[PDB]
RNA sequence: UAAUUGGAAUGAGUACAAUGUAAAUACCUUAACGAGGAACAAUUGGAGGGCAAGUCUGGUGCCAGCAGCCGCGGUAAUUCCAG
């Protein structure tokens, strides 16, 4: 019972799986370019320089690795890469310690689904003594063991003698990330995703010049498809993270430009890459067919294959007498119904036993049973694909993972091309049918335990959900013991309120994660993740109910009967409420009974005890509040700077910048 | 370019929202309200419970 | 620096442990005080 | 005279009978209708046979105002001397001295039933 | 924008599909060449039903009434009623809720009134024994159709009750490559507000047809009378041939009105049933749209269903072209290698579908 | 080990009641589904549906004012981390 | 009408959950 | 534990051949899925039933 | 009971140095630094107590019971069971 698990489905292919993506992350100065430089130098014997963009390198007879130096500062890029990364070389300074970006990325990875995190600690050649060094190594290792599992091994890299790290350690990294098996996550095995090696805009100069350069250009984007079959017809939808939400106009499978030697070996066993081990383009160096022909009427299609409405239920039967003569002798349908001759009886009886009750008779645990059913299904898929002529396989399976693909959009905004730089990742994501609708989501969430200040109702929260980052206006509700949805005005400091907000939908039980400001100017020393949740249900209306108490005074007192002023102002006001409940502030129950007419708002009310004059009456009304409908998607890489996307400002901030209480 | 039109209307929505959000609250989003602080008949046109 | 160094709280990681005295640190000190307190009682009942 | 008090063997007896929504249940010796009302929910028309008009009066009092008030006939007298009408399954609790007559009377019916859930003494 | 369909042909199917996939559609030129163009009354009532079970959706109807613009919302459910207009029986509105029922937030408890028999549309033994077992194969556990009162044409006034209890996330992937062996024949034969010699005479005719084939034959006679029997006489039959091993069914039904010699009617339905059997493999010719749609919305996984080549007809081709217009799903028909007959395995890769409107 | 099959008493009004604290859990070795307690009712937010709870025996020495005959297990670790390390806010649940 | 329908929902749900915990344990 | 169940038996072939011999001798003194059993038994009951 | 403060004491740590050792590292020894919230920030468990202009349940009134991180405002602000 360390072995058993929730069963899940893999959906990585078996013939040519794509390259694994190896993000390399860490703070600004920590040496994450020397790492990628020396890893590639060990794995191809071919030193680079000026590394930018994804970079695919063959490592072995099969593994291909797609390195990606994540940018240092921008919390948007860390969110993107944490969604797609598949190994993380999380590299932390050794002399300094942890730094707050390492912690931030770690929590973003833990919420969306944690990739294989492997930590490496650099700047270890700055220590002056072995006792300081040795204790600090142990201490970072133990904190890192809290964040990731225990026994997770980190690597310690000394100096950068030649623009690159040692050989013993780098050889250990290469061995270890080239034996490693990856975990079947959830979000990645339903959605196709794609990491883009190169990028070209496809318009004439003529439309630019003759229409004044403004128009959203047609753009084609190349790269590797991970995840799930991206279907082989145009028009499917896509979210290009940090840009927007498009629909693909043409797709096409290229021949992939970094083949493993196994692949070339099998390709040269058709006709019967010694230095091109690295591919860094973004840096410089028949009735079944007769059904599906639209221009044919169905009737003519049937006629050719031989040689009407569906609104009626009963099908078309022949005419009565033709049946009556046809089905007199039922011999034709015979086989749908249940010293040597003895064996003939027993063969008849054997087949009958198999039919009749020979179903009730057909591993050790219950996890192995489920995985055996799953894997039986996966090979049924495989077999029924490999009878399909590769065009047809392409038509109904549709560009499985590992395919190199060119896809091309049109009407893509101008800024994406003018403000391009290869260091930021562009990451295509597929979309399920739910995640294109908009609605209100009811999630549950807590202040993130390290965030200093609690949140507030109706202060904007940039949250990431699915492939999307968008800024919304949540509204945090408790529930008054499963009766109503009282509208809280803060986040509880140590537990789970619910929240409701207006955004793109996503399926129930999906974890998300939300921040305050992402702008790299005004960040300071505080932790930045600010809420963690899952989305609980999905709809298009909720009603939230703020508690509002009407407060009034007494002015004439009987025994067990009072006269009330100052709560109301008219007569029909009271006449709307004859039968309400008023409770004394001191605490005895009561109600209101009747209205006085000549006094304008004064009336008479009953009670259980004779009221003291200073007591005050309050009625507990329930006003309804409702969510706003703000939605401000980040689009962080259309700007000129990309490290500051600013949206609504927090209420304290706009009071500070307007100098008011 | 369509991006600038989309953010000009975004800034419209944002500026209106901030101007609302710092501003003083409407009565029916408080507790302990009288007929003093509110205008009259505002419990006949509202449908609380 | 420009380096966003780490907090105290998210270094030593002791969330929600309750707040005890300054005397659960040092057992000798706690037994000392409890002896010289529960010796006062025996100086009233053995009067 | 004994009373099947257990309110959980009663439901199991009923739903093993596989009553269709177009059945005529004979239900011999109904008792105080601890069992009957389930059959009233699941059958089109019930024919209860009874000998104690005290029980018959109370049982027909049980169904009053209930929507199933019109889907229950009662035949009085000795069971082994009536003429049973057509009936389509049969459910029986009746005291055990008729356990051996009953069975053969069902086997020798004209148009016998299709299934019957009978309660008997263990050795029988 | 809008996927755009022509004509009035197979209305209910495109409305149901455009609710399942969640892509707004637009149907145009709806009998616009015809005398009074537009939707008939029952199509408008069907749109009222669809709008009643799906919170969030938006329907518009053109000025004349020959262009419907549908934008689906989520499915919700609830318990409600419906008053089926006089021209169409309740089966017309039961069947699309069979497609749409197991995928909602709350259960279905819908109460239909109206006529409960016709020549063209589905019966009440058709839906019970003809399309609940296909739904039960595809992972739907607890569904039922309580007949309360049975009407008849021309007046009716019956009422039935669709209760659907299990809410699956998505149907299972259903491999079936074998011709089932038929092991029994049951069937119902019913009549309202007539003397009971009719039912016996229908059973006489049917059993005289089926007195030569090697399985058991039984028929539940069902004679309503009085106050829940509706307002107008009529009689009808349904025969189900039932394969017990795997749980498959092939069935043929009809009703009958003033004038029909009921022995001929029973003989007719028995002949039609045999015809249906001889043109079938694992599904009858009319349970096939339900199974094909439940294959399409499965999970992303090849599902194989065997069909006889006689089932390949014009309704099939229309249905598959409508699926390829909404879903973009081709359907690979490979042939079998039994060289005694010309069956075809039909393999459909399911789209990736769930029930995104449940709650956790 | 076990899969959280569903929650029980998630719609039970009376807070901190025992039937509020109990989830219903399928074990992965047998296939048999049982019920399991959970300490500290706030920790029902941590288990969702299809988590891997690692159950331990409840083994209670005594029976209190409003307890339950029938809960026999208790949840120790939810998807790798341990409920004392989520409730004390040391770690947090790796999805 | 609201307060009633809440009472029958609450009674049924509570009783059924206790019945399931009576359905498991002496198996 | 002579005639145990070893983990993998194709890779222990000379061993199991030797054990087969040992068993042959030592018990020549006396020689001188149960779902397949349940399936065979039910089949034979069925055949007997149909002949009767 | 202490809740301010008065100087005396020392090593965890850092370190010239020597010793150690094959070579280092550490121990043992030692110049120079190194203690007031001595923030140079002991833990793991279980038992009680209170928390109302709050919620929820039941009833022979003002009650009881569950519970109470959910109240009228307010979160660079509340400086709260100093905590
Ligand atoms: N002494 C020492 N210097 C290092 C180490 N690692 C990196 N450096 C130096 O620090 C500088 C930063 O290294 P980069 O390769 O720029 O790493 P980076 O994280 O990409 O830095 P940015 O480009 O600013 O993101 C380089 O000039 C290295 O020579 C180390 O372990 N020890
Ligand atoms: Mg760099």
């Amino acid at each position: 019972e360390r072995k058993l698990h929730v069963p899940m489905v893999d959906r990585t292919p078996e013939d040519d799986p794509p390259p694994f993506i190896v993000a390399v992350v860490g703070p600004p100065g920590t040496g994450k370019t020397t790492l990628i430089r020396s890893l590639v130098r060990r794995m191809t014997k071919s030193t680079l320089n000026d590394i930018q963009g994804p970079i695919t390198v063959v490592s072995g007879k099969h593994r291909r690795l797609t390195f990606l130096e994540c940018p240092a500062d921008d919390l948007n890029a860390m969110i993107d890469i944490a969604k797609i990364a598949d190994l993380v070389l999380l590299l932390i300074d050794g002399n300094f310690g942890f730094e707050m970006e390492t912690m931030e990325f770690l929590n973003i990875a833990q919420h969306h689904g944690m990739p294989r995190v492997l930590g490496v600690a650099t700047h270890l050649d700055l220590f002056k003594s072995q006792s300081t060094l040795r204790a600090s190594k142990k201490r970072l290792k133990h904190r890192f063991w809290t964040e990731v599992y225990q026994g997770a091994k980190l690597f310690y890299l000394s100096g950068v003698i030649n623009g690159r790290y040692p050989d013993r350690e780098i050889l250990n990294l290469s061995r270890f990330i080239s034996v490693m098996k990856f975990r079947p996550l959830k979000w990645r095995n339903e959605h196709p995703y794609m990491l883009a090696d190169r990028f070209t805009d496809l318009t004439h100069p003529e439309l630019i010049e003759t229409q004044g350069l403004q128009i959203d250009r047609k753009v084609a984007i190349y790269g590797y498809l991970h995840g799930t079959p991206l279907p082989s017809a145009p028009g499917t939808r896509v979210h290009i993270a940090g840009v927007g939400d498009f629909s693909v106009a043409q797709i096409e499978k290229l021949p992939d430009p970094c083949p493993t030697p196994f692949y070339q070996q099998k390709l040269d066993d058709f006709e019967r890459d010694k230095d091109k081990l690295i591919y860094a383009p973004m840096s410089d160096v028949n009735i079944g067919k007769l059904i599906y022909m639209d221009n044919i009427s169905p009737e003519e299609c049937i006629r050719r294959w031989r040689g009407v409405d569906l609104e009626k239920f009963v099908p078309y039967f022949d005419t009565f007498e033709k049946l009556a003569k046809k089905w007199k002798s039922v011999d034709a349908i015979k086989e749908r119904f249940l010293r040597e001759m003895n064996a003939a009886k027993k063969e008849k009886l054997r087949a009958q036993f198999e039919i009749e009750e020979g179903e009730n008779f057909k591993y050790d645990t219950w996890y192995e049973l489920q995985k055996a059913k799953i894997s039986k299904q996966l090979e049924i898929n495989n077999i029924e694909y490999q009878e399909m002529t590769p065009e047809q396989r392409q038509r109904i399976e549709g560009f499985k993972a590992g395919s190199y693909v060119r896809i091309v959009f049109e009407k893509v905004p101008m800024e994406f091309v003018k403000n391009f730089n290869p260091k930021f990742p562009i990451v295509m994501g597929g979309l399920l049918p739910t995640e294109i609708k908009f609605g209100i989501v009811k999630a549950r969430l807590r202040r993130h335990r390290w965030h200093k200040k609690i949140l507030k109702t109706n202060d904007p929260l940039v949250l990431s959900l699915g492939w999307r980052r968008f800024q919304t206006l949540p509204i945090y509700t408790t529930t008054d013991s499963r009766t109503r949805t009282r509208m809280l005005k803060y986040t509880p400091e140590h537990t789970y309120c619910n929240a409701a907000f207006y955004g793109p939908l996503c399926s129930p039980n999906t974890p998300f994660c939300g921040v305050q400001i992402v702008a790299n100017s005004d960040t300071g020393n505080g932790f930045r993740i600010a809420a963690t949740g899952i989305v609980e249900e999905i709809d298009v209306n909720i009603e939230i109910v703020k508690k509002l108490k009407l407060v009034g005074f007494p002015y004439k007192i009987f025994k067990n009967t009072a006269f009330i002023k100052d709560m109301f102002s008219s007569a029909m006001e009271v006449a709307r409420f004859e039968g309400a409940q008023i409770k004394t502030v001191s605490g005895i129950r009561g109600e209101i009974k009747r209205a006085l007419s000549k006094p304008e708002g004064h009336y008479r009310a009953a009670f259980e005890d004779k009221i003291l004059m200073s007591d005050i009456v309050i009625l507990r009304s329930w006003y309804p509040v409702r969510v706003k409908k703000f939605y401000n998607p980040v689009t962080s890489l259309l700007l000129k700077e990309k490290t500051e996307w600013k949206g609504l400002r927090l209420t304290g901030q706009i009071r500070a910048a307007m100098n008011l209480e | 370019s369509s991006f600038e039109k989309q953010q000009i209307e975004i800034r419209k929505q944002i500026e209106q929202l901030e101007n609302e959000a710092v501003a003083e609250k409407k009565w029916s989003l408080k507790g302990e309200v009288k007929a003093k602080d509110r205008p009259e008949d505002a419990l006949l046109t509202e449908e609380l419970e | 620096d420009g380096k966003r160094a780490i907090n105290y709280q998210i270094l030593k990681n002791k969330g929600l442990t309750p707040k005890r005295n300054k005397d659960n640190r040092n057992s000798r000190v706690k037994k000392r005080k409890k002896y010289q307190k529960a010796q006062k009682k025996l100086k009233s009942v053995r009067a | 005279q004994h009373i099947l008090k257990n309110p959980l063997v009663a439901q199991g007896i009923v739903d093993k009978a596989q009553i269709r929504p177009s059945d005529v249940v004979l239900e011999v010796g109904p008792g105080t209708g601890n069992l009957t009302v389930r059959i009233l929910e699941q059958a089109k028309n019930v024919v209860a046979v009874e000998m104690d008009p005290r029980m018959a009066a109370e049982l027909t009092k049980r169904v009053r105002g209930t929507p199933v008030e019109k889907k229950l006939e009662i035949m009085l007298g000795d069971f082994m001397k009536t003429e049973l009408p057509y009936f389509d399954i049969c459910i029986s609790n009746t005291p055990y001295q008729i356990s051996s007559p009953l069975v053969f009377k069902l086997i020798n019916q004209p148009r016998p039933p299709r299934v019957s859930i009978l309660m008997f003494q263990r050795e029988f | 924008k809008y996927t755009t369909f022509q004509g009035s042909q197979n209305f209910r199917l495109r409305i149901v599909l455009a609710t399942l996939s969640g892509k707004p559609i637009k149907i145009e030129k709806i009998r616009s060449g015809d005398l009074n163009p537009g939707l008939k009354d029952y199509e408008v009532s069907f749109l009222r039903l669809i709008e009643s079970v799906t919170n969030g959706s938006v329907i518009e109807i053109s000025y004349t009434g020959t262009t419907v613009i549908y934008r689906p919302g989520i499915i919700v459910g609830g318990a409600s009623t419906h008053i089926c207009p006089s021209s169409k029986p309740v089966g017309y509105f039961v069947e699309p809720m069979l497609y749409l029922a197991p995928f909602s937030k709350k259960k279905f408890s819908i109460l239909f009134k109206g006529i409960t028999a016709s020549h063209n549309d589905a019966g009440i033994e058709a839906i019970k024994w003809g399309l609940m077992p296909v739904m039960e194969k595809f992972g739907v556990r607890e569904c039922a159709l309580h007949t309360l009162k049975r009407g008849s044409p021309p007046l009716g006034g019956g009422e039935v009750h669709l209760v659907v209890d299990s809410l699956i996330a998505q149907p299972i992937t259903m491999h079936e490559i074998d011709r089932p062996i038929i092991s029994s024949i049951t069937g119902v034969a019913y009549s309202t507000r007539v003397s009971p010699s009719l039912v016996n005479r229908m059973i006489d005719g049917a059993k005289k047809v089926l007195k030569n084939l090697q399985c058991e034959v039984n028929i539940t006679a069902d004679v309503w009378r009085g106050e829940n029997s509706g307002k107008s006489p009529g009689w009808g039959i349904t025969l189900v041939a039932q394969s017990k091993q795997k749980g498959w069914s092939y069935f043929a039904e009809d009703i009958g009105d003033a004038g029909s010699i009921p022995e001929e009617l029973g003989e007719k339905v028995a002949c039609q049933l045999l015809e249906e059997i001889s043109k079938s493999a694992a599904v009858g010719r009319n349970q096939l749209p339900l199974a094909i749609v439940y294959m399409v919305i499965g999970k992303e996984d090849i599902g194989r269903l065997r069909i006889n080549k006689e089932q390949i007809d014009e309704r099939f081709i229309i249905l598959l072209r409508d699926i390829k217009k909404i879903f973009n799903t081709e359907v690979f028909l490979k042939p079998v290698d039994e060289a005694d007959n010309e069956d075809m395995i039909a393999t459909i890769k399911g789209i990736g579908f769930t029930n995104t409107s449940k709650k956790i | 080990k076990g899969i959280v099959l569903e929650k029980l008493g998630i719609e039970s009004k009376q807070p901190n009641s025992a039937i509020r604290k109990c989830v219903r859990v399928q074990l992965i070795k047998n296939g048999k589904k049982v019920t399991a307690f959970v300490p500290n009712d706030g920790c029902l937010n941590f288990v969702d549906e299809n988590d891997e709870v690692l159950l331990a025996g409840f083994g209670r020495k005594g029976k209190a004012k409003g307890d339950i005959p029938g809960v026999r297990f208790k949840v120790v670790k939810v998807s790798g981390v341990s409920l004392l390390a989520l409730w004390k806010e040391k770690k947090e649940k790796p999805r | 009408f609201e307060a009633r329908q809440r009472i029958e929902e609450k009674n049924k749900e509570s009783s059924d959950y206790h019945a399931k915990m009576a359905h498991i344990v002496n198996t | 534990g002579t005639y145990r169940k070893r983990f993998n038996e194709k890779a222990r072939s000379g061993h199991m051949a030797k054990l087969k011999e040992l068993k042959r001798i030592r018990n020549k003194q006396f020689t001188r899925s149960k779902v397949s059993r349940l399936k065979k038994k039910r089949l034979d009951k069925f055949i007997e039933h149909q002949l009767k």
